[PDB]
RNA sequence: AGCCAGGAUGUUGGCUUAGAAGCAGCCAUCAUUUAAAGAAAGCGUAAUAGCUCACUGGUCGAGUCGGCCUGCGCGGAAGA
């Protein structure tokens, strides 16, 4: 491994995502193969392609040490294997989604998915979200209001 | 920045010499400028691992002898023929 | 099993040990590395 | 496809899907149909191009029949009808003899888009500069 | 140090070979995707296949690694 000089950047870099980020998720890749990552890195990709990360890191001692800034809700995530997955634009999206659409093929766990942050909270699957530009389901809204 | 610690010799001589390198000590000697040459005693394994450094032979270096710091320059060595350790060193006042 | 005056490991599976009064290597993959009298 | 099988891949040929001393045999003989490649290998096959090297996977069990696959050309390949020379050396690579064009390499590469890791297709071109200084043949760029 | 995981894509790099697909030889040893993963440290193969390592993620929870100099010892050591 390195020294200090690195394991201070794997900070100062992964703590401005979260400094500067939207969205966060949860899993626990016991089994992680890596067509695992090669498909989520495509997901990415939609998701714009390197916008997205995953950086194993659940070391308390490093994806925590970016926590007691934000996300102090994550004290409770980091033990054991974890995979934090930070957003930086898009909607607070459909990177919510995919992790239990994905996990829930096998691939592996998904920690139960033990969840994060956009509120200050914990789990459960929502698709409350790209909706997002789903203002037309406001636009039908209206002439449907109008007419009916 | 190399800070020797050392001590005048008391003894001179072949016999001296010898005994004191059996006390991990070794001889040297500090002469130049216009004043008169010095006998000194250093500690071996220190000026080893200081050696070590390239630097030790081209910097100027200090010695601590007697509490003066004399200031010098290493001119030259005297490694022991098969071993890993010194014989002699000439320092030149600088 | 060979058993030569000096022994040294071969493979990086070869393991060497002092039993009784002798030293010997044994190799967990390769019978051929069995040795004594070292 | 979430889970291998068995896949033997020896590149085939298009204009006529019917080998015998190259492959032939060899291509079907263990719960596989020869008489099937050429029903729908060739469904396959003029839709795009006809001759150049092909590898392949095919989807047997022990099923009788089966559906077949497609896949991609070799990349340091793209380097002989689509760069100069075929072989590679002549002297041996003690000696740096090969030669390159620039232009090629991206939009050459970019064809092997369906078969690459890097996300930034200029990424899938810094792939290719040691896949073609394989042999030390230096580029005009 | 154990134990769980992964240990990947260009791609069998190129050359050379009947076959050299990480691994007989020669030259190169980059670039991706990354948490990390050698154009490969060893097993293996006709060659592929197959099993490991380096490396990184997890677990664990405080010491731990290997060179230099030296003292005393061990094997090496069979005879009428
Ligand atoms: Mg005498
Ligand atoms: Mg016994
Ligand atoms: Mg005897
Ligand atoms: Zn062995």
């Amino acid at each position: 491994m390195a020294l200090n000089l690195q394991d201070k950047q794997a900070i100062v870099a992964e703590v401005s995502e979260v400094a500067k980020g939207a969205l966060s998720a949860v899993v626990a890749d016991s089994r992680g193969v890596t067509v695992d990552k090669m498909t989520e890195l495509r997901k990415a990709g939609r998701e714009a392609g390197v916008y997205m990360r995953v950086v194993r890191n659940t070391l308390l001692r490093r994806a925590v040490e970016g926590t007691p800034f934000e996300c102090l809700k994550d004290a409770f995530v980091g033990p054991t294997l974890i995979a934090y997955s930070m957003e930086h634009p898009g909607a607070a999206a459909r990177l919510f989604k995919e992790f239990a659409k994905a996990n829930a093929k096998f691939e592996v766990k998904a920690a139960a998915f033990e969840g994060e942050l956009i509120p200050a909270s914990q789990i459960d699957r929502l698709a409350t979200l790209p909706t997002y530009e789903e203002a037309i389901a406001r636009l039908m809204a209206t002439m449907k209001e109008a007419s009916a | 920045m190399f800070t020797i610690n050392a001590e005048v010799r008391k003894e001179q001589g072949k016999g001296a010499s010898r005994r004191l390198r059996a006390a991990n000590k070794f001889p040297a000697i500090i002469y130049g400028g216009k004043e008169a040459p010095l006998a000194i005693e250093l500690d071996h394994d220190k000026v080893m691992n200081m050696q070590a450094k390239a630097e030790f032979y081209s910097e100027v270096l200090t010695i601590v002898v007697d509490g003066k710091e004399i200031k010098v320059k290493a001119q030259d060595v005297q490694r022991h023929p098969y071993k890993p350790k010194l014989q002699h060193i000439d320092f030149v006042r600088a | 099993m060979k058993v030569r005056a000096s022994v040294k490991k071969l493979c990086r599976n070869c393991k060497i040990v002092k039993r009784d009064g002798v030293i010997r290597v044994i190799c967990s993959a390769e019978p051929k590395h069995k040795q004594r009298q070292g | 496809a979430k889970k291998v099988q068995a896949y033997v891949k020896l590149q085939v040929a298009a204009g006529m899907a019917n080998p015998s001393p190259p492959v032939g045999p060899a291509l079907g003989q263990q719960g596989v149909n020869i008489m099937e490649f050429c029903k729908a290998f060739n469904a396959k096959t003029d839709s795009i191009e006809k001759g150049l090297p092909i590898p392949v996977v095919i989807t047997v069990y022990a099923d009788r029949s089966f559906t077949f696959v497609t896949k991609t050309p070799p990349a340091a390949v793209l380097l002989k009808k689509a760069a100069g020379i075929k072989s590679g050396s002549g002297k041996p690579n003690k000696d740096k003899v090969g030669k390159i064009s620039r232009a090629q390499l991206q939009e050459i590469a970019q064809t092997k888009a369906a078969d690459m890791t890097g996300a930034d297709i200029e990424a899938m071109t810094r792939s290719i500069e040691g896949t073609a200084r394989s042999m030390g043949l230096v580029v005009e760029d």
